[PDB]
RNA sequence: UCCUCCUAAAGAGUAACGGAGGAGCACGAAGGUUGGCUAAUCCUGGUCGGACAUCAGGAGGUUAGUGCAAUGGCAUAAGCCAGCUUGACUGCGAGCGUGACGGCGCGAGCAGGUGCGAAAGCAGGUCAUAGUGAUCCGGUGGUUCUGAAUGGAAGGGCCAUC
């Protein structure tokens, strides 16, 4: 009684890290929030990280709880 | 704990102000002595501080930590803040309830130059 | 007729039998059987081990089974055409990898703990040898 | 899909109006959202309606 | 005999400056209730054929 | 047909009559904002009351909860309570993700007019991912856009919707 799937969601990081990238380009397609919007990013109803802002792109982890974080850098 | 449920009461504002990257106004109460600070947006360095704990301003109110109290720090931290150039700021109520010894500091503030 | 109870799930993809053992040392008796072969052991090899030792000890000190099935097998019907999903479970095995301690036993004498294992190996698939407990 | 569709028409004038879905049996009453309308650029009180 | 334009697809498709195709939109006729207004705002505008489909629309109307 | 996990070999994708489960909704609030709060499970005392109702204290730190299966996420809580409300708004939309295509998804910002807050600010539905059906034909409301001699009308077109 087996045999159904559901069509692939094609998540995943879409720039990784030290890539420029354009204001509103979709860094992150996630279900929750693995990675947490940073400076110049900004968090989509779908958890979607995107730039706010034209630069670099980099991970980095902070907080106490060591969640990872995406920032931009105008560079 | 006192302590512990005031700064999960302010931990949002903190980071929503952060984020935003502006200064911001903060302001600490306590049963006397109520403090007050301006800090910068990256949060590393105080532009100006007031509070009626230095005999620069404790000489003239009749008793420190009432609503006469507020007024001064809040006064007095407006002419150090415009005589130092920043205009506009952000309150932060720091976990505090924005209804007696803080609402006077920040009306006094306001009336004073710094508007938000 | 060693089973798990309530496993999560009914069946599991067959895998494979590729490493190195884990428990490659006597931790409770003095003698144990170690499996030089590779291989996996039914639910019924190894009753029938257990068996054989019992009686040739005499049930005369301790015995110890350091492996369990905790793994499902199918086996299609005679005269069933492939597909039609996976088959329905039989019996339960243990993968053995080169190294591992079938066996263990205590308080019986080294020369009795010998013959002991030698007829219980008799009964396994894997070529296994006899090791004692040592010191560190 | 017990819950049904409606009209929320503007107290305006203007024809405009708005489309929703309600549950008639647990809120039989009407339904009265303050909504905006782009013909006259207005907030008005929108009113339920088949 | 002279070429026959399917007169399904000169219903459908008007030619542009550059040899290009507008179309509408295929998804706002019904059910518009379940629809987010965003959904519906850009499905409003026309829209250019797409190049894999273009060679399609090529045979179809011959002469438009 | 659609959704979640595994198979799937640490980007994406990836088959089988392979292994497990769900959906064809619900909600004018379960939405927006402002303010406040922080579980499960155990130990001790206490009427009915008893292993398991409610009260007090202690260990615990999220094993709780999150309208619905699963995965990911959630203390700044996305979890729980209350006040005021309709941004579940209109016209757009730089720039991206995803598809052979039809299409689907995310989105800063601008104009108009609103709600919450002293304010910075947040709000273009819901923690996210299923809850859905092209075109044709026809119905309803608006709009002199058109209306085959002229002025109208019928019928078409455009917009909203069935």
């Amino acid at each position: 009684r087996n045999g159904r799937d559901s069509e692939a969601k094609r998540l995943g990081v879409k720039r990784f890290g030290g890539e420029s990238v354009l204001a509103g380009s979709i860094i992150v397609r996630q279900r929750g929030t693995k990675f947490h919007a940073g400076a110049n990013v900004g968090c989509g109803r779908d958890h979607t990280l995107f730039a706010k802002a034209d630069g670099k792109v980099k991970f980095e982890v902070k907080g106490p709880k060591n969640r990872k974080f995406i920032s931009i850098e105008a560079e | 704990d006192k302590k512990s449920a005031r700064i999960r009461r302010a931990t949002r504002a903190r980071r929503k102000l952060q984020e935003l990257g502006a200064t911001r106004l903060v302001v600490h109460r306590t049963p006397r002595h109520i403090y007050a600070q301006v800090i910068a947006p990256n949060g590393s360095e105080v532009l100006v501080a007031a509070s009626t704990v230095e005999k620069a301003i404790a000489e003239q109110l009749k008793y420190t930590g009432n609503k006469d109290a507020a007024a001064a720090v809040g006064k007095a931290v407006a002419e150090r803040a415009l005589e130092k150039g920043i205009k506009d700021v952000s309150f932060d109520r720091s976990g505090f309830q924005y209804h007696g010894r803080v609402q006077a500091l920040a009306d006094a503030a306001r009336e004073a130059g710094l508007q938000f | 007729m060693l089973q798990p109870k309530r496993t999560k799930f009914r069946k599991m993809h067959k895998g494979r039998n590729r490493g190195l053992a884990q428990g490659t040392d006597v931790s409770f008796g003095s003698f144990g059987l170690k499996a030089v072969g590779r291989g996996r052991l039914t639910a019924r090899q190894i009753e029938a081990a257990r068996r054989a030792m019992t009686r040739a000890v005499k049930r005369q000190g301790k015995i110890w089974i350091r492996v369990f099935p905790d793994k499902p097998i199918t086996e299609k019907p005679l005269a069933v055409r492939m597909g039609k999903g996976k088959g329905n479970v039989e019996y339960w095995v243990a993968l053995i990898q080169p190294g591992k301690v079938l066996y263990e036993m205590d308080g019986v004498p080294e020369e009795l703990a010998r013959e002991a294992f030698k007829l219980a190996a008799a009964k396994l698939p894997i070529k296994t040898t006899f090791v004692t407990k040592t010191v560190m | 899909g017990i819950r049904e569709k409606i009209k929320l028409v503007s107290s305006a004038g203007t024809g405009h109006f708005y489309t929703t879905t309600k549950n008639k049996r647990t809120k039989p009453e009407k339904l009265e959202l303050k909504k905006f309308d782009p013909v006259v650029r207005q907030h008005v009180i929108y009113k339920e309606a088949k | 005999p002279k070429i026959k334009t399917v007169r399904g697809a000169a219903k459908r498709f008007k030619k542009t400056g550059k040899g290009g195709f507008k179309h509408k939109h295929a998804n706002l006729r019904h059910i518009l209730t379940k629809k987010a207004t965003k959904r519906k705002r850009h499905l409003r505008p026309k829209a250019m054929v797409s190049k894999g489909d273009l060679g399609l629309v090529i045979a179809c109307l011959p002469y438009a």
